[PDB]
């Protein structure tokens, strides 16, 4: 090193002792992916042209929301650079009782892929208004569209809202139970589903994803422990 | 559409001046590419190892 | 009619495969014999470069040989010196992952892109100030996936949207858009001459590009894969490609045709990254087995393995004076070989 | 306190079995610290908990070497007062060890949010200073109590044992403490779904390597030390093959780590 190759080694210093500032935020710092669709709680949810991002403060602990707005028909294609990700966000209609078999296609899609099997994914319930209009009115019955309904009894594990007629929890036990039918076969491993039941104008939403994140956490590190 | 209409009749023209290329044999371009890989054989530092007078990064 | 058109666009297919087989005389593994192989090479690295963030996804080589480039998912673009392992300039930018590097053959023009569809070039040597951005380009709905420098004044990309297409710096407008794709390309390479480029899409096929007429002039053949990475023979005619197919072919431009099939019984893993050197005898190609590997290029034999990277492979490339082989994988650690 | 040791009907079975143990904890210790060196260039040891494990194992290991030397010393001369502190010191230093240790999983488990802080430097402050404070203060006031007749040990009927006694109901409470939150936790979640296997397999892991071991010592010094030196003795000294054992053997990363190693290496 002769007296001219100096200056760039404590520029090279300085540029490192500012990467190591960066570390201290981008460590500390928990992304998502949020999936979904149209006709979804989209707008609700991200209120509170290529990429798009939210932050929001919760619990003391920064997150990170991610949506992309220019996605086609293939889904495989930018997946490879998601395997970093911490949650998965999947948010369904669940008010319209068509567009639902298409989500359990995603879903099963989502969740059997080779090179993100070490996520989990958080579910959702949007639109808790439209659906208890639907349930009361006998219009478009679900019966017809499941016929599996004739066959069904409310889990004894419930929580059900007071003033709720048995076929309005029923249905919602139905919904969460079709969404969990396909989780429990496949998995086994690092990753489970998390079944979620929020309204759309509400702000226990935090509380929900810090819960999630904080038991998958837990979970993974005592597993890391070799405890499990 | 007209559109559609449109790019099948470019892909014709495409796949029809596709056939008026020239052609030769394989043969004499691997034979230019053996006689590419053997004169340029000497000044690469990669298939012959090179000592460490004329190297900047020994 | 569409079905009228299917049917009548069979036999010309069937001709061109007829002609492919007929100019088909001989192959490499058949007239390369009486050479002597390159032998064992003990390749062992000196300098392992260190203090990338999160994981890389690119590299480049300057026209000195002297500056690289490379990027991360966490958004900075750093420029070194591989002489002295330190950094010149750190660039962050707007977009905060990114999918693709390039560097200007004058050493000035810095092109960073990503799925965020919008093309940022950076201003390295300004007149007066730190590093700036110099002309945002955009107009693809699909994701950008790689570009590389023709001129300082023009610069083609391919993005997702199964189309490429070049842009001039003035007036920053697409002059003639390269359609013809059905699957989303993924892979670009130029060529020393600025007439003709190749790019290979997930289609399992590749085109080849005209800069100036914008019109395709040759097609390749089936890759049984989606193409991830290709490069350009230094002299020009020819061209090696790569896929998940964990079998990498060399197709000649001039031949247009499979020639080598670099399929090893061992290997399972997709090919990620291939650059040539000047030489053209060797060829060193990542992997996604968690190692590099390399091949010879007139020999179907193996010349060692080039191991030492936690994570698996991500981008790889050879200086322009053929000296040293830089790789990158997606442990944030750059290992570069003499 | 009487000390009640060894009377009659329990001498025997106790250096041996000693002897015995500390041959198999120091080769079992010497492998686990090679194996640690070896497999340090790959990223899968490279946290903070490895490190704690490394030092752990050897200041364990120095701790029980000194020991085995000072069995063979005669009484009464100068290098055994010498060694005398470095044997307090180094059983000092272990403990103070596995004190960070409890204290690193109860940030890790309960804390989860700011486990990944680079504490190194507290750390090792916290470990290797503590140690140093206690051996100052007792050698600013207690000289004449680090050397007695029997053996080269130090005089426990003189109140000068109040160094070690302290320091190990601090930690053993402590660790009961800790364990039992683990151990409610490990329950809580296994209650969702083998019901007595994976707690006793986390009892059996967490026994050795932290010390959990050492509340024998209390009854075996008072209180009906007739047959609570055995266990005490079996459970204590062979360390090492426990520890080498389950975090060596068992522990899924350090296989994967040291198969990409042999790979690595038949590779040239
Ligand atoms: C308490 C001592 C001596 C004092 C000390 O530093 C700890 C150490 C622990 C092992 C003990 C030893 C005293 C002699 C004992 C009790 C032997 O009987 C077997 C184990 C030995």
């Amino acid at each position: 090193l002769s007296a001219e190759d100096k200056a760039a080694v404590e520029r090279s210093k300085m540029i490192e002792k500012q990467l190591q500032k960066d570390k201290q935020v981008y460590r500390a710092t928990h992304r998502l992916l949020l999936l979904g669709a149209d006709n979804s709680g989209k707008s609700t949810i991200v209120k509170q042209s290529g990429i798009f991002e939210t932050k929001f403060q919760v619990d003391k602990v920064n997150f990170h929301m991610f949506d992309v707005g220019a996605q086609r028909d293939e889904r495989r294609k930018w997946i490879q650079c998601f395997n970093d990700v911490t949650a998965i966000i999947f948010v369904v209609d669940s008010s319209d009782y068509n567009r639902l078999q298409e989500a359990l296609n995603d879903f099963k899609s989502i969740w059997n892929n080779r090179w993100l099997r070490t996520i989990s994914v958080i579910l959702f319930l949007n639109k808790q208004d439209l659906l208890a209009e639907k349930v009361l009115a006998g219009k478009s019955k679900i019966e017809d569209y499941f016929p599996e309904f004739a066959r069904y009894t409310t889990p004894e594990d419930a929580t059900p809202e007071p003033g709720e007629d048995p076929r309005v929890t029923r249905a919602k036990y139905f919904i969460r139970d079709e969404f969990l039918r396909i989780s429990t076969a496949s998995g086994d491993g690092r990753h489970y589903c998390y079944p979620h039941f929020t309204c759309s104008v509400d702000t226990e939403n935090a509380r929900r994803i810090f819960n999630d994140c904080r038991d998958i956490i837990q979970r993974m590190h005592l597993r890391q422990y070799e405890l499990l | 559409n007209t559109a559609s209409i449109a790019q099948a009749r470019k892909l014709v023209e495409q796949l029809k001046m596709e056939a008026n290329i020239d052609r030769i044999k394989v043969s004499k371009a691997a034979a230019d590419l053996m006689a590419y890989c053997e004169a340029h054989a000497k000044e690469d530092p990669l298939l012959t190892p090179v000592p460490a007078s004329e190297n900047p990064f020994r | 009619e569409l079905d009228q058109l299917r049917q009548e666009a069979e036999q010309l297919k069937n001709q061109i495969r007829d002609a492919r087989k007929a100019c088909a005389d001989a192959t490499l593994s058949q007239i390369t014999n009486n050479i002597d192989p390159v032998g064992r090479i003990q390749m062992r690295t000196r300098r392992t470069l260190r203090g990338h963030l999160a994981k890389i996804y690119a590299m480049h080589w300057g026209t000195d040989s002297r500056l690289l480039v490379s990027a991360s998912q966490d958004g900075k673009l750093i420029i070194w010196d591989s002489y002295t392992t330190n950094k010149v300039h750190a660039i962050p930018l707007r977009s905060s992952w990114v999918m693709t590097c390039a560097y200007a053959p004058s050493g000035n023009y810095v092109a960073c892109g990503g799925l965020d569809n919008i093309c940022s070039i950076y201003n390295l040597k300004t007149r007066e100030g730190n590093v700036r951005v110099s002309r945002e380009l955009a107009g693809h709905t699909g994701y950008l996936s790689c570009c590389r420098f023709l001129d300082d004044n023009q610069i083609v990309t391919s993005s997702g949207d199964t189309t490429c297409a070049l842009w001039d710096i003035e007036t920053g407008q697409q002059t003639t858009t390269f359609t013809g794709h059905t699957g989303d390309v993924m892979s670009l390479s130029l060529a020393p001459d600025t007439r003709l480029f190749v790019s290979g899409a997930c289609d399992a096929s590749a085109k080849l590009w005209d800069v100036r007429e914008g019109m395709c002039r040759q097609t390749f053949t089936g890759h049984e894969s989606d193409i991830n990475a290709i490069c350009f023979f230094p002299n020009g005619n020819a061209f090696a490609t790569g896929s998940d197919d964990a079998t990498c072919r060399l197709f000649d431009l001039r031949a247009d045709q499979e020639l080598m099939t670099y399929s090893h019984d061992n290997i399972i893993c997709g090919i990620t990254s291939v650059s040539f050197s000047k030489s053209g005898r060797l060829l060193l190609a990542g992997y996604d087995d968690f190692n590099c590997n390399v091949w010879d290029a007139l020999k179907a034999d193996r010349a060692g393995v080039l191991a030492g990277h936690d994570n698996r492979v991500s981008c790889l490339g050879v200086t322009d004076d053929g000296m040293a082989v830089a790789t990158g994988s997606w442990d944030s650690f750059l290992k570069i070989w003499n | 306190v009487v000390p009640l040791e060894l009377a009659r009907g329990h001498q025997v079975a106790l250096s041996s079995i000693s002897y015995v143990g500390c041959s198999l904890s120091v080769l079992c210790l010497v492998a686990t610290l090679v194996t640690f060196a070896v497999l340090s260039s790959v990223s899968t040891i490279r946290n903070q908990r490895y490190h704690i494990h490394a030092n752990l194992s050897f200041a364990v290991l120095v701790a029980q070497v000194l020991l085995l030397i000072s069995f063979r010393l005669e009484p009464g001369t100068t290098p055994c007062q010498v060694m005398a502190v470095l044997l307090h010191y180094f059983f000092l230093s272990a403990f103070a060890w596995m004190l960070v240790e409890g204290l690193h999983l109860y940030s890790m488990v309960i804390k989860v949010f700011g486990s990944e802080d680079s504490k190194h430097r507290y750390y090792y402050g916290m470990g290797w200073g503590f140690p140093l404070l206690i051996c100052i203060i007792s050698l600013s006031f207690a000289m004449d109590s680090y050397g007695t007749s029997n053996n080269c040990w130090l005089s426990l009927a003189s109140g000068a044992i109040w160094a070690f006694v302290a320091p190990a109901l601090f930690v053993i409470v402590v660790n009961i403490g800790i364990l039992i939150a683990v151990t409610r936790v490990i329950s809580q979640i296994s209650a969702d779904n083998s019901a007595f296997k994976l707690t006793a397999k986390a009892v059996a892991v967490l026994l050795p390597i932290l010390g959990t071991s050492w509340v024998f010592g209390v009854l075996a010094v008072n209180g009906c030390a007739v047959v609570f030196q055995y266990m005490f003795a079996t459970l204590n000294s062979l360390q090492g093959l426990f520890i080498f054992l389950f975090h060596c053997l068992l522990n899924s990363e350090v296989r994967a780590a040291f198969k990409h190693k042999t790979k690595v290496w038949s590779l040239t």
